[PDB]
């Protein structure tokens, strides 16, 4: 019960650093809740875990930018590579 | 004497008038498929004692000017290149940021007048109004909400509630629709 | 083309849906013409021998036909510019004569091939323009100059990472017939961060009936309204 | 008393329409109905909301037609469900049912089947939805090169363009050669991805095609005489062949080839035409076995490589894939129901097949011990064999076997089946046979629909009517009600059938009463019904014009179409020398009913275990408010 | 499954005001016009959505 609420109050200050450890311990218990005086220790525990699936954050932000820049003046080339287009093959020619 | 064949000419397809073979005399008039503009004045070419006559004509795809994201507002489609001639038949969607609701039309292509086939959106902060609930009345007396604020209400004599007993301002609207069902 | 063509149509109405025609087939012939069999490609200065074919199908009809290979200064033959090669050979009926003519293609790039031919006492001719690629006399390499690491947040300054490309070996290249520089680019995703979730099976005994009073209510309630909050989240319905 | 059902596919669809039909069994008066479709668990948001009344002049019998939105709401990723609420009067029944992502078709139509490096390749892409009906949508194209790497994505409309997308890709000089892949899907259903392949290559048309042909369609292990094959080398205009062809063969086990040099033979090609024999002497000396009877299994290919005389072209053909087997045909049970009701005929839909899968023609197949069962396979190589079922509880177990006469019975092919009974409510011992004439059925015909009952008489009176159900392309086409007098055993309904029906429909009739210990009895039946495949309308292209008149190199030339009023037809025109080096790809009518049949939500030829499994065999949800339903589907994909 | 407003008659009418939907189980009482004679019952009843048949009106001479 008590590292259920620890863990609920990492899940309100943001601190994903931390939270990792924790709920991999939780898994590691076993306890699935029911049983004589169980109450608490079933509510809190389940409780903090839908927190943790609901505050879940998807995937590291993948955003690059890559611009050629060349000293000559002619067309420009940007890139812009996303998440959804990052297996998508940019190619840029050079003659020279 | 013949002529050769006028050639074909990328998007495009030919009639010839005036006759039925590349012969002396004839004319081959060029018009571009759909959404494909002719390029140029050169529409024709006619087949005289030394051949066909100037150029073969060229046809392009038109194109739409680049539209931005709206204010509070993002564009979430079409590929690679930012800024880029969005030609006949590419697509785009607007999907506003968290707490911004669209206000229009959310998807558009490029049309076939150099245009967009619908207007741009904006982008408009999460409002509800306070319900009106059928068989009931709310317990609540506050008139505008904002996003995630709670809605409480009661059903009349002779009603309970259906499901969900208040409802909750969200992007498109109250999710739980106040109902009242019989006793 | 003298060959056979297959016409494919696709039909499409509101409401009758899609439709594929079955193929109809249209075969194109003459009685004389030039079949001029060219290579798909042939390397720059190196002697190569083509063959133009000339049919006569008719049934019992000898044609006396003189055939030409047209000048071109990107290729060497014994045309010039100012005498012609022609040979005046007779095509018996319903059969077919093989002419050779030996080039040198001079130029690189897609050349032109033109033969052209004309009967005697008939008003029947043909002529055959086509092209092919002359390539340069190297073979198609290419080095991978480099392969980089693009990282900004962790090996940039101030949030831009510059790297600089060598320029290629190109010791071994052909004078002029030009390179091209391939710079690819690809995104390197990850996606990992979600802990695994509780098994479904291990919750069906959170589903209990409330019974008691005041206290032993709220105890029997708790489970059921924790399990569903759960079930609801994780969407394990499925399984559950 | 009042019995509420409803019936909805076992998995519904976004953005097509589906029926519900509603029916309110031993009812007076009108009866209020309202069905609303939520989503599962939350029900933030009313995909749907109609409303009808059940009248005493409909039979309490009604439908809903529903089109739910491919709203933003639902999120590979965890499968979806919604929550169908059907409200009858006070009485509400609701009923869980899976969601499919896909949205409907797409049809990918490259010009050529091959291209060279610098080509252009024109493709169109058909956007239609499950009716095949064109729609106006977002797609989502992506090139892909041989390695795998996407090279160049792009986001499109339909609207407008009749179901037809035009579109273009430029190869590059430079370019890697192989099958490359066009992947589209559209916007609202990312899951559901439709490819379609295209060689790059360096080439030239060979300007002949070369046809290698061997005599049987497969080779029998103990035929001394060995393979004879004929060459047939023919001009691309029509005129044949004078040359010569180099023939050699070879053994393939899987995907290892094993050249036989032995058997390299030279023979000319005179009139178009050459034979070469690979004897059975050289075939058992090229393989290092003995035992004749290890190759069977494997297959036979055949290169022959044909050289004109005037040496200025040369073609290799190939002809792979000739099964070295020990019986001209193979018997298949893929078609025959699994379940049998005892004491009603059983029908069985034998499917003899060549060995290299085609059907079979005029075959003869009977059943082991019974002699006077003896049927004839059809064009379609699907032969009819109705045996007499006694009434038991033992595991019906079937052995067919090809009667053709003129071949051997070591050479006859053989199958072993087994059929489970039909479990009853209750052990009553009541059941619902529902038979069809197996044979071609084309559309503008009649269908005789027997209904055909068994069940004590101490309760045959109370049953009025059938309901039955017509599933086609995986959506309810049709529901009505069959009208049944006490005393009748067997009723006929004349099911007019139309274009609707193409490729195939289910037809699901059940009934129900209050029998036995006063418990509610649902008692079900489904059969499968093939339709001569076709296009629903039609589109035929000839010549529109004289056929004195040859057609000359530039010459103007009439071309007659005849199809649909209003309907946009997409034409090309391909040489044939292409297919002569790759016909693979290529789009006809077959393939595309080929699709749409693959995309079907039932899993069985027919009827099931129970009153349950006959409606979720058939694709199809049943939900009583008295409690009798269908259990839950959870899978996409029908089970092994 | 409520029912709607009572169906009108010849010569006659109801002897209270209508309503818009009738609960199950309700009930209204006809009359005909004076010197009309009324034929059946005069009570017609919301049954499954669908009164009951209603009472006729004899011509007088
Ligand atoms: C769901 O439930 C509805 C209930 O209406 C069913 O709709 C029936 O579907 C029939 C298809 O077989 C249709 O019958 C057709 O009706 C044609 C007339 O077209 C109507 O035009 C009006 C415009 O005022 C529309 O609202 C209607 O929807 C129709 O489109 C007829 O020419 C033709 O034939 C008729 O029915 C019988 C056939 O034997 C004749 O005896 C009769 O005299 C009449 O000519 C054609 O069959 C029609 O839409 C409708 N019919 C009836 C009687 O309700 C849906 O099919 C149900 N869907 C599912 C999936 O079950
Ligand atoms: C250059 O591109 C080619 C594309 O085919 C790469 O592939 C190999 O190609 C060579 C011939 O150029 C052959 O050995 C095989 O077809 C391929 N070999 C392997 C091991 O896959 C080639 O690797 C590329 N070279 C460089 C240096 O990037
Ligand atoms: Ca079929």
């Amino acid at each position: 019960e008590a590292t259920s609420y620890a863990l609920l109050a990492l899940l309100q200050l943001k601190d994903f650093d931390f939270v990792p450890p924790v709920v991999r311990w939780l898994n590691e218990q076993r306890y699935y809740g029911g049983g004589y005086g169980s109450t608490q220790a079933t509510f809190m525990v389940f409780q903090a875990l839908a927190q943790y699936q609901k505050d879940a954050p998807d995937h590291q932000e993948l955003n690059l930018d890559v611009s050629l820049q060349l000293p000559s003046r002619s067309s420009k080339i940007t890139h812009r590579i996303h998440w959804e287009s990052a297996s998508l093959l940019r190619s840029e020619e050079t003659k020279e | 004497r013949p002529c050769g064949h006028p050639g074909d000419t990328p998007f495009g397809t030919f009639t010839l008038t005036g006759g039925n073979v590349f012969e002396y005399g004839v004319k081959a008039v060029y018009t571009c498929n759909e959404g494909y503009q002719l390029l140029g004045e050169i529409n024709y070419r006619e087949c005289d004692t030394d051949g066909w006559t100037n150029d073969i004509p060229i046809c392009e795809v038109v194109k739409c000017l680049p539209v931005t994201a709206p204010e509070n507002g993002k564009i979430v489609s079409s590929a690679m290149e930012p800024d880029r001639e969005y030609h006949f038949g590419q697509a785009v969607r607007f999907v506003c940021n968290s707490g911004y609701k669209i206000e229009g039309d959310e998807e558009m292509h490029c049309s076939d007048d150099g245009f967009w086939s619908k207007e741009k959106p904006k982008c408009v902060e999460i409002s509800c109004k306070s319900p009106d609930v059928i068989n009931g009345s709310p317990i609540s007396q506050k008139i505008i909400y904002k996003e995630n604020e709670r809605f409480q209400y009661k059903c009349n004599m002779g009603y309970e509630y259906s499901e969900r007993g208040d409802a909750v301002c969200t992007e498109s609207g109250w999710r739980p629709l106040p109902s009242c069902e019989e006793k | 083309s003298i060959t056979t063509w297959e016409i494919l149509a696709v039909s499409m109405s509101d409401k009758k849906g899609i439709c594929v025609a079955d193929p109809f087939e249209v075969t194109v012939m003459q009685d004389f013409f030039i079949d001029l069999r060219l290579p798909y490609s042939v390397v720059r200065n190196e002697q190569v021998e083509i063959r133009a074919v000339l049919y006569n199908y008719r049934q019992n009809q000898e044609l006396k036909v003189r055939v030409e290979l047209l000048h071109n200064p990107a290729f060497c033959s014994l045309a010039t510019t100012k005498r012609r090669h022609q040979q005046t050979v007779t095509i018996p009926p319903k059969s077919s004569l093989s002419v050779p003519y030996v080039i040198v293609p001079l130029k690189t790039g897609l050349q032109e091939v033109e033969v052209k031919a004309a009967v005697y006492h008939h008003f029947i001719s043909d002529g055959v323009r086509k092209s092919l690629k002359v390539v340069p006399e190297g073979i198609r390499m290419n080095k991978t100059v480099a392969v980089r690491t693009l990282d900004p947040e962790r090996l940039g300054r101030e949030g831009v990472q510059k790297e600089d490309i060598p320029p290629a070996d190109l010791s071994d290249q052909v004078p002029d017939t030009e390179s091209e520089t391939r710079i690819l680019l690809q995104g390197t995703p990850v996606a990992q961060m979600t802990e695994d979730a509780v098994d479904a099976e291990r919750l069906k005994h959170l589903i209990v009936t409330p019974s008691g009073c005041g206290e032993q209510n709220m105890i029997g309630m708790t489970p059921t309204v924790i399990a569903v909050h759960y079930l609801d989240e994780t969407e394990q319905w499925e399984k559950f | 008393s009042p019995m509420y059902s409803i019936i909805t596919p076992n998995i519904l669809r976004l953005e097509s329409e589906e029926t519900m039909v509603l029916e309110a069994h031993d009812a007076q008066g009108d009866v209020p109905v309202t069905v609303t479709v939520h989503d599962f668990p939350g029900k933030k948001l009313v995909l749907s909301s109609e409303k009808t009344v059940l009248t005493p002049a409909t039979n309490h019998m009604g439908n809903v037609t529903f089109t739910i939105p491919a709203n933003r709401e639902f999120k590979k990723g965890r499968n979806k469900f919604v929550t169908v609420q059907a409200t009858f009067g006070t009485q509400v029944v609701e009923k869980v049912v899976l969601v499919s992502l896909q949205s409907g078709y797409l049809f990918i139509q490259t010009d050529k089947t091959i291209y060279t490096p610098g080509s252009t390749v024109l493709y169109r892409i058909f956007t239609v939805n499950h009716k095949l009906l064109p729609v106006g949508r977002t797609v989502m194209v992506n090139i892909e090169n041989p390695e795998g790497i996407p090279v160049k994505q792009d986001s499109l409309s339909s609207q407008n363009q009749l179901g037809v997308l035009p579109l273009s890709w430029d190869i590059p000089e430079l370019v890697n050669m192989g099958q490359w892949k066009i992947r589209a899907y559209y916007e609202n259903s990312p899951q559901q991805v439709f490819s379609t392949e295209f060689e790059v290559k360096e080439y030239v048309l060979p300007s002949f095609e070369v046809i290698v042909e061997p005599t049987e369609k497969f080779y029998y292990i103990y035929n001394e005489k060995g393979l004879e094959v004929t060459i047939t080398a023919r001009f691309l205009y029509g005129k044949k062949v004078e040359g010569t062809a180099f023939v050699i063969f070879g053994i393939q086990d899987g995907e290892q080839r094993i050249s036989l040099p032995e058997s390299l033979k030279r023979i000319p090609i005179e009139d178009g035409s050459g034979e070469v024999v690979l004897s059975r002497k050289v075939l058992l000396d090229g393989v290092q076995n003995p035992r004749a009877e290890d190759l069977v299994g494997k297959s036979l290919y055949v290169s022959a490589t044909v050289i004109l005389h005037s040496g200025s072209d040369m073609v290799q053909a190939e002809r792979s894939g000739i099964p070295i087997v020990t019986s001209p045909y193979q018997i298949h049970f893929t078609k025959t129901p699994k379940y049998f009701k005892p004491g009603m005929p059983f029908d069985l839909m034998v499917f003899v097949t060549n060995p290299d899968g085609s059907p079979a023609y005029r075959v003869p197949v009977a059943v082991q011990g019974e002699d006077t069962v003896q049927s004839l396979t059809q064009g379609d190589g699907v032969a009819k064999l109705s045996i007499n079922t006694h009434p038991s509880q033992k595991p019906l177990s079937i052995t067919v076997r090809t009667k053709k006469q003129e071949l051997s019975e070591a050479e006859q092919a053989t199958r072993t089946m087994q059929a489970l009974p039909y479990s009853t409510v209750g052990n009553s011992n009541n059941y619902l046979h529902l038979s069809v004439l197996r044979t071609e059925l084309r559309p503008g015909e009649t269908l005789n629909v027997n209904f055909l009952l068994r069940m004590d008489r101490a309760h045959e009176a109370k049953i009025r009517y059938y309901t039955y159900l017509i599933m086609n392309k995986g959506r309810l086409l049709k529901a009505g009600r069959q009208v049944r007098e006490p005393g009748q055993d067997l009723v006929v309904l004349p099911l007019s059938i139309t274009t609707d029906f193409i490729p195939s429909f289910r037809l699901v009739a059940y009934y129900t009463l209050i029998g036995a210990s006063g418990q509610r009895e649902v008692v079900a039946d489904s059969v499968w019904v093939d339709v001569k495949d076709s296009c629903v309308g039609s589109l035929v292209v000839k010549s529109g014009q004289s056929e004195d008149r040859q057609p000359v190199p530039g010459q103007q030339m009439t071309l007659k179409i005849e199809g649909d009023h209003g309907a946009r037809v997409v034409l090309v025109a391909v040489d044939k020398g292409v297919f002569v080096l790759n016909k693979k790809n290529k789009l006809t009518q077959s393939k595309i009913w080929d699709v749409v049949e693959k995309a079907d939500i039932g899993c069985t030829p027919g009827s099931g275990k129970d009153y349950a499994g006959v409606f979720s065999d058939a694709g199809l949800t049943f939900t009583s408010s008295s409690g009798q339903q269908t259990a839950q589907r959870a899978e996409l994909q029908c089970p092994q | 499954g409520k029912c709607g407003p009572p169906p009108p008659i010849d010569n006659g009418d109801i002897t209270s005001f209508p309503l818009s939907v009738y609960a199950p189980a309700s009930s209204v009482e006809y009359q005909c016009q004076n010197l009309y004679q009324l034929e059946g019952n005069k009570r017609i009843t919301c049954r499954n959505g669908q009164w009951s048949e209603p009472p006729k009106c004899l011509h007088p001479c």
